[PDB]
């Protein structure tokens, strides 16, 4: 499923993601754009066999066991599969635990480098939630 | 890729200080973390400092919280490990390490979870 940018942001909206861990929604959705262009189904393989899951891009050597990555740790406790699906829940809690570990949404390579520092809250401009 | 250079190793008399340099070529913003890791004549390697370059989130093995310190000059990709007040039980290999992927922070110490390394400097207390 590829999700409307003001479709997504009422859907991270529900899942409490405005201000998680001090992050306004717009730095999500965002994050989402670059990381997957808000497609739940991107895929992108690793050069260590790691893979690359879901809408924000959850990498399977640490948060998600997709049982073909070597030195998995499987931290959200879930298969990857689930990460693929159309309802954004088990991205959207295994990110509250990423954003978690301890250096905020530095952990997505995608938002470091187009959203951090710029004016996020362009992302839910116009979505009336 | 990313290769790392280490430099500044030496001998020292315990209670010295010594200041190790890890210099990264081959990417600057993409590296995560930046690690000294160090390896003492018969025994494993051990993970010693770790900084987590976009923010500057430093970890510490117990054995060397506050005498060790590891900082960075982000746009040179360099890493530092000052050594400050050294003991004998230091005397190791230095060993540079680094990842182009974020790593949990409760891993950040574990030598696999980095995917480049340095060749290592002597360091003798």
């Amino acid at each position: 499923k590829v999700f409307g940018r003001c479709e997504l942001a009422a859907a991270m909206k529900r899942h409490g993601l405005d201000n998680y861990r001090g992050y306004s929604l717009g730095n999500w959705v965002c994050a989402a754009k670059f990381e997957s262009n808000f497609n739940t189904q991107a895929t992108n393989r690793n050069t260590d066999g790691s893979t690359d899951y879901g809408i924000l891009q959850i990498n399977s050597r640490w948060w998600c066991n997709d049982g073909r990555t070597p030195g998995s740790r499987n931290l959200c406790n879930i298969p990857c599969s689930a990460l693929l699906s159309s309802d954004i829940t088990a991205s959207v809690n295994c990110a509250k635990k990423i954003v978690s570990d301890g250096n905020g949404m530095n952990a997505w390579v995608a938002w470091r480098n187009r959203c951090k520092g710029t004016d996020v809250q362009a992302w839910i401009r116009g979505c009336r939630l | 890729d990313v290769q790392l250079v280490e430099s500044g190793g030496g001998s020292v008399q315990a209670g010295g200080s010594l200041r190790l340099s890890c210099a990264a070529s081959g990417s600057t913003d993409s590296i995560e973390y930046m690690t000294w890791f160090r390896q003492a004549p018969g025994k494993a390697r051990e993970g010693v400092a770790a900084l987590y370059t976009h923010t500057g989130n430093t970890y510490y093995t117990d054995s060397v919280k506050g005498r060790f310190t590891i900082s960075q000059d982000k746009a040179k990709n360099m890493a530092y490990l000052r050594m400050d007040s050294v003991k004998s039980e230091d005397t190791a290999i230095y060993t540079c390490g680094a990842t182009r992927k974020y790593v949990p922070v409760r891993f950040a110490l574990d030598q696999s979870s980095y995917d480049y390394w340095g060749q290592g400097t002597q360091v003798t207390v």
